[PDB]
């Protein structure tokens, strides 16, 4: 089992609220009877 | 095993600052850029205990 | 018989909440050829019974509301507000969880009439107990603070030897809660030797155990209570 | 299963002196000194924190 | 069972602002709590303003009669040289004190095994004990020794602990099931 | 056990008692209780014979009976519910803590041991009732039911 | 030395035999938290006062 | 204080109590309780045809 | 474990003990010898009201399984009893004893009542569970009240 792994978060999204995203790609979770999948969150919001 | 021997809180104020610490922040520029809190961190880190 | 064979089953929720209630498991039994030739009937019991829930009923405390506010003394210059235990908690309930007494900050209306009442003639302490003068410069801190002993010579009476004092002799001099049943703090200090040496042999092969002078008399006889 | 629960006491009790007898230690003291004065929570907050 | 994410609530209106600081502060309470390991909060619970005060910041009344520790807590000036650090932290009780003038306060200094933790405040919500808070080891000018029958070892006790004792208790409770 | 000095002490307690008592044990404890004792029965007598040699001495003196009986009145444990199995209430200002007998154990007495029999085989002592109005000759009176 | 140069007189104050606490030195280290790993000395625990 | 107050007294006897002792045994209290508990059963059958 | 090591142990602890055993008077009853103490001392104990209205275990949901929730700053962790674990304490099985059915636990309290008579008056509802298959209710009173500031 290969477990996922979060790519970097995304850059601030601009000022209308405030969000990142995370795609849980950099490691993909599924392969070779993937294991665990990433942490939560996979996105982030925020007031600006 | 979880051991547990000794029980540590640093004072909340008026903290003594070692030498080296001191000084490398008195070289920090009062402008900013980043490379020089980078050093700095990459020096001493982030947080203290 | 494998009595097992006709599992027990899961045991009742308990009777009621508090003060002992009980619960009961039967067996799925099914009478059978395996039930009866394994004389399954006869000595497997058919169900059991067991206490649960067995510690009494909470009672919480209750808090009646205060009373007025003292005539302030002049010389705490605080003003007292208090209020009573309509029925302590017990058995778990929730504490009283308040202050029972309250104080405020008054500004006073008589003077205080207590002055220092300075003893005529004994070695007044700087903690301000007076104390036998020829204590001072006996050579025993009586005072604890050194205060008899502060500017001295000549140590006229020490003991011949640091008698070790006797066990647990400060239990002695604690107060006691009667309403409670517990040790409170020191009352008398059963350290204090007032310069006498008198001591106890507890046992040839121990040393003497310097008996203080709060204590008229002690035994050291064991005793199958 | 095995359930054992077991206390030693070695001092009996200690009783500490009510309010007016204790002696503050001098970093709380100092805490409480620069405790704002009026209802600024998270003042006093992270004071019960510490 | 599901996760649920905490949400802040609206921040509080500020507090009046502190003389001290030309500081107000406002809390955010938390509308909903995180559970489940639901995702917690994000971000301070508070934010600070500056202002113009209303109010002054009161100054220290200093010691007056009584000794100063540097840190500015007040002691009788009967414990100065003492021999004994009656100032908490500072000791300023005992700078430049002539060991000529330092009297034998008393045979020994050892406290009782632990005593500190007597000192130290609790959470009761928490159960944890928390930092010190009271100063178990002022003697005021005193040499309280008590004898323990457990060490076989005399210790000091402080001026003001009502008492300190070492009777034993032992408790036994085994289970086989 | 109470008394004694924790090695000792520790030791007999661990003891399961499967044997009973080893003597060895028990005997080391027993110096150890002669090395620092308990105390375990005693006479009491009201602290306020000590309030002596001091200023306003007498005032205070009386001031404080007057507030151990007013604290007695308040605080007296007659006014906890009863412990089962034979409990001696005790109150230490807000709550009422039970001591029990022996052969009785759990936090508050409930659970019997095995030999305790004496099932509610009981008695304690009611409240005192507010005094009486001052009788024929001035005296006020007030009693406590056994209830 | 500063402090102590040129002193006429030195009052020592802690005359018994004392230990520090031990490995408290590594406590007055800054830690990179996300490294989680021990940095330069920022403060100074053999400062008494 | 000098006048009567019923708080500032009553914490008098909640620090040191109400009464002393005058006389006294010191001792040791043992106390022990063992509880055994032990079930067993056996069954064998046999039948043939 | 073996005699030596529990009498050695019980042995150290004389030397080493820890608090295990206390009485607790509140902290604001120690605000003193400062400027402005007497007000400090009551927003202190303003403070430790909000304190505990904060990390009150009411605000959490229940734990399955007699799991006793505690409040983890802005996240409610349940702690499980023995072999019981998940995030509600839904897994495995309990051991030992059980009372069975699903105690009951309190709401968190009204907001006081606005000094109505110069009185403070605030509720809880025991609803947080409802006291069901049995289980023991909640312990303890459903209302308060008492003076105004």
């Amino acid at each position: 089992p290969i477990d996922g792994k979060w790519n970097c978060w995304s850059n601030w999204s601009s000022c209308s609220g405030r969000r990142k995203t995370r795609q849980r790609q950099c490691n993909n979770p599924p392969p070779q009877n993937g294991g665990s999948p990433c942490s939560g969150p996979a996105s982030e919001t925020l007031d600006c | 095993s979880d051991l547990e021997v000794a029980h540590y809180k640093l004072k909340p104020r008026s903290l003594m600052l070692h030498y080296e610490f001191l000084q490398r922040v008195k070289r920090l520029p009062l402008e900013y850029s980043y490379g020089e809190y980078r050093d700095l961190f990459r020096d001493f880190g982030t947080h203290y205990i | 018989c494998f009595c097992d064979h006709y599992a027990w089953t899961q045991w009742t929720s308990c009777s009621k909440t508090c003060n002992s209630g009980t619960q009961s498991r039967h067996r799925q039994i099914v009478v059978d050829k395996y039930y009866q030739e394994n004389f399954c009937e006869q000595i497997c019991s058919k169900q059991e019974t067991r206490e649960c829930n067995w510690q009494r009923c909470p009672i919480n405390c209750l808090l009646g509301d205060f009373g007025p506010w003292s005539d302030c003394d002049p010389c705490i210059e605080k003003q007292s507000k208090v209020r009573s235990v309509l029925r302590p908690s017990q058995f778990g309930g929730q504490p009283c969880t308040a202050p029972l007494v309250a104080f405020q900050p008054c500004i006073p209306s008589k003077l205080c009439k207590i002055e220092e009442a300075d003893c005529k003639n004994k070695f007044r302490c700087d903690s301000g107990r007076c104390i036998a003068r020829k204590l001072e410069c006996n050579g025993e801190n009586d005072c604890g603070d050194n205060s008899d002993e502060r500017d001295c010579g000549r140590t006229k009476a020490v003991c011949t030897r640091k008698y070790n004092p006797i066990p647990s002799v400060q239990l002695m001099g604690n107060g006691f809660h009667f309403l409670a049943g517990e040790p409170r703090g020191e009352v008398l200090d059963n350290s204090f030797t007032g310069g006498i040496c008198k001591t106890v042999k507890s046992s040839r092969t121990s040393n003497p155990y310097r008996v203080p002078a709060n204590l008229e008399n002690v035994g050291f006889e064991v005793q199958t209570a | 299963q095995l359930l054992v629960v077991e206390n030693t006491v070695e001092v009996a009790q200690f009783i500490n002196n009510n309010p007016e007898f204790l002696q503050l230690a001098e970093p709380f003291w100092k805490e409480l000194s620069h405790l704002p004065s009026l209802y600024d929570y998270s003042a006093y907050r992270r004071l019960i924190d510490q | 069972s599901s996760p649920v994410n905490c949400q802040w609530d609206f921040y509080a209106p500020w507090s009046e602002c502190n003389g001290c600081t030309k500081t107000q502060t406002r809390r955010r309470s938390v509308a909903v709590y995180g559970q489940y390991g639901g995702q917690p909060c994000v971000g301070n619970a508070f934010e600070t303003q500056s202002c113009e005060p209303t109010r002054g910041c009161p100054t220290e009344e200093g010691c007056g009669e009584r000794f100063r520790c540097f840190s500015g807590q007040c002691i009788s000036k009967s414990l100065v040289c003492n021999g004994d650090s009656d100032c908490d932290e500072d000791s300023a009780d005992e700078d430049r004190c002539e060991d000529s003038e330092r009297r034998p306060s008393c045979d020994i200094d050892k406290p009782p095994p632990n005593i500190e933790l007597t000192g130290n405040g609790y959470n009761e919500l928490t159960g944890q004990f928390r930092n010190r808070v009271i100063n178990t080891k002022s003697f005021g000018g005193q040499c309280r020794k008590v004898f323990s029958g457990d060490g076989k070892d005399f210790y000091r006790l402080s001026g003001n602990v009502l008492s300190y004792t070492f009777q034993v208790k032992i408790n036994n409770d085994f289970n086989y099931e | 056990i109470r008394g004694g000095r924790s090695e000792y002490g520790a030791a007999l307690a661990w003891e399961k008692g499967s044997s009973g008592l080893e003597e060895k044990t028990f005997s080391e404890w027993l110096e150890s209780v002669k090395e620092n004792p308990a105390v375990i029965d005693f006479e009491l007598a009201p602290i306020v014979d000590l309030v002596r040699n001091i200023p306003c001495a007498v005032t205070k003196r009386n001031n404080l009976r007057k507030a151990l009986q007013e604290y007695a009145a308040k605080f007296d444990p007659c006014q906890c519910a009863p412990c089962p199995n034979n409990g001696r209430p005790t109150l230490s200002g807000t709550e009422c803590l039970c001591v029990c007998q022996s052969g009785t154990y759990g936090e508050n007495c409930e659970k019997q041991s095995p030999d305790y029999k004496s099932n509610a085989v009981d008695g304690q002592w009611g409240c005192w009732s507010s005094w009486s109005t001052c009788d024929a000759t001035y005296k006020r009176s007030r009693t406590r039911e056994c209830n | 030395q500063s402090d102590e140069a040129n002193c006429r007189r030195i009052y020592k104050k802690c005359q018994h035999e004392m230990d520090q606490y031990w490995g408290i030195g590594s406590l007055a280290s800054g830690i990179n938290l996300f490294t989680n790993s021990f940095e330069g000395p920022v403060l100074d625990h053999r400062y008494y006062a | 204080p000098l006048e009567y107050n019923s708080a500032l007294y009553s914490r008098i006897f909640d620090d040191f109590g109400t009464h002393y002792f005058t006389s006294g045994s010191l001792g040791g209290v043992y106390d022990l309780l063992y509880q055994f508990s032990s079930e067993e059963l056996k069954n064998s059958g046999l039948t043939e045809e | 474990g073996n005699k030596r090591r529990y009498s050695a142990w019980a042995e150290s602890v004389t030397n080493l003990p820890q608090v295990i055993k206390q009485k607790l008077t509140p902290l604001y009853e120690l605000v003193k010898e400062v400027p402005c103490a007497s007000v400090k001392k009551l927003y202190l104990k303003w403070a430790l009201e909000e304190y505990l209205d904060e990390f009150d275990p009411c605000h959490c949901r229940p734990c399955q399984n007699g799991g006793l929730a505690t409040v983890e700053g802005t996240h409610c962790l349940c702690h499980c009893k023995p072999y019981t674990f998940g995030a509600a304490c839904e897994q495995g099985v309990l051991v030992g004893n059980q009372a069975g059915g699903v105690d009951g636990g309190w709401s968190c309290w009204s907001s006081w009542s606005p000094c109505v008579q110069g009185k403070k008056t605030r509720s809880r509802e025991c609803n947080n569970p409802p006291p069901s298959g049995g289980g023991r209710s909640c312990v303890g009173e459903t209302t308060e009240s008492t003076q105004c500031e």
